[PDB]
Order: C-alpha cells, then sequence, then structure tokens
C-alpha cells in the first residue's frame, strides 16, 4: 500500500536471517542507522517492525 | 556525634567514590553507556565516533 495507511508487520518469536538479507543484492538502498549493516546475526532484539 | 571530624572525610571518600562510579552510567552524548554494546552494534569505523 501507498504511505497513507502503510502496514506494519510486528514479527516476533522468530530467527531472523539478514546475512540472506544484506547478500541478495536485490536492494538499491540498504541504510542501517543506530546498527551497523553486518552485525545484525549476532543480536537478539525484542520487538522488530516491518 | 563527637567522632565527626573523622566521619566526615569517610562520607567525603565515599561520596566522591558513589559519584566516579555513576559518572559511568552517562551517554555523554553517546547512543549507550555501554561499551560492548556501541562495539556489538557498530562496526569499527562508525563505533569511534
Amino acid at each position: 500500500a501507498s504511505v497513507y495507511a502503510w502496514n506494519r508487520k510486528r514479527i516476533s518469536n522468530c530467527v531472523a536471517d539478514y546475512s540472506v538479507l544484506y547478500n541478495s543484492a536485490s536492494f538499491s538502498t540498504f541504510k542501517c542507522y543506530g546498527v551497523s549493516p553486518t552485525k545484525l546475526n549476532d543480536l537478539c532484539f525484542t520487538n522488530v517492525y516491518a | 556525634s563527637a567522632l565527626g571530624k573523622l566521619q566526615d572525610v569517610v562520607n567525603q571518600n565515599a561520596q566522591a567514590l558513589n559519584t566516579l562510579v555513576k559518572q559511568l552510567s552517562s551517554n555523554f552524548g553517546a547512543i549507550s553507556s555501554v561499551l560492548n554494546d556501541i562495539l556489538s552494534r557498530l562496526d569499527p569505523p562508525e563505533a569511534e565516533v
């Protein structure tokens, strides 16, 4: 959906796999703020939102 | 209350030590006050700042 009612997916009780996310080259802009692009497979987040 | 001069020095030293310890709970403008978090969440080129 466009930016008027932007969807919000609350992911929980999972095992994230950002390693296959930032190593697919199917993205044009991958900028991480607060955290580094890598070093995300060694962290355990409380609540993530897509 | 007679031994007040001897207790004041101990109290001042304890307050100085407690303040020096509590000064480690501050970020001083950073994102966290723990070096481990900064080093495990940021890359070396961006964590030195």
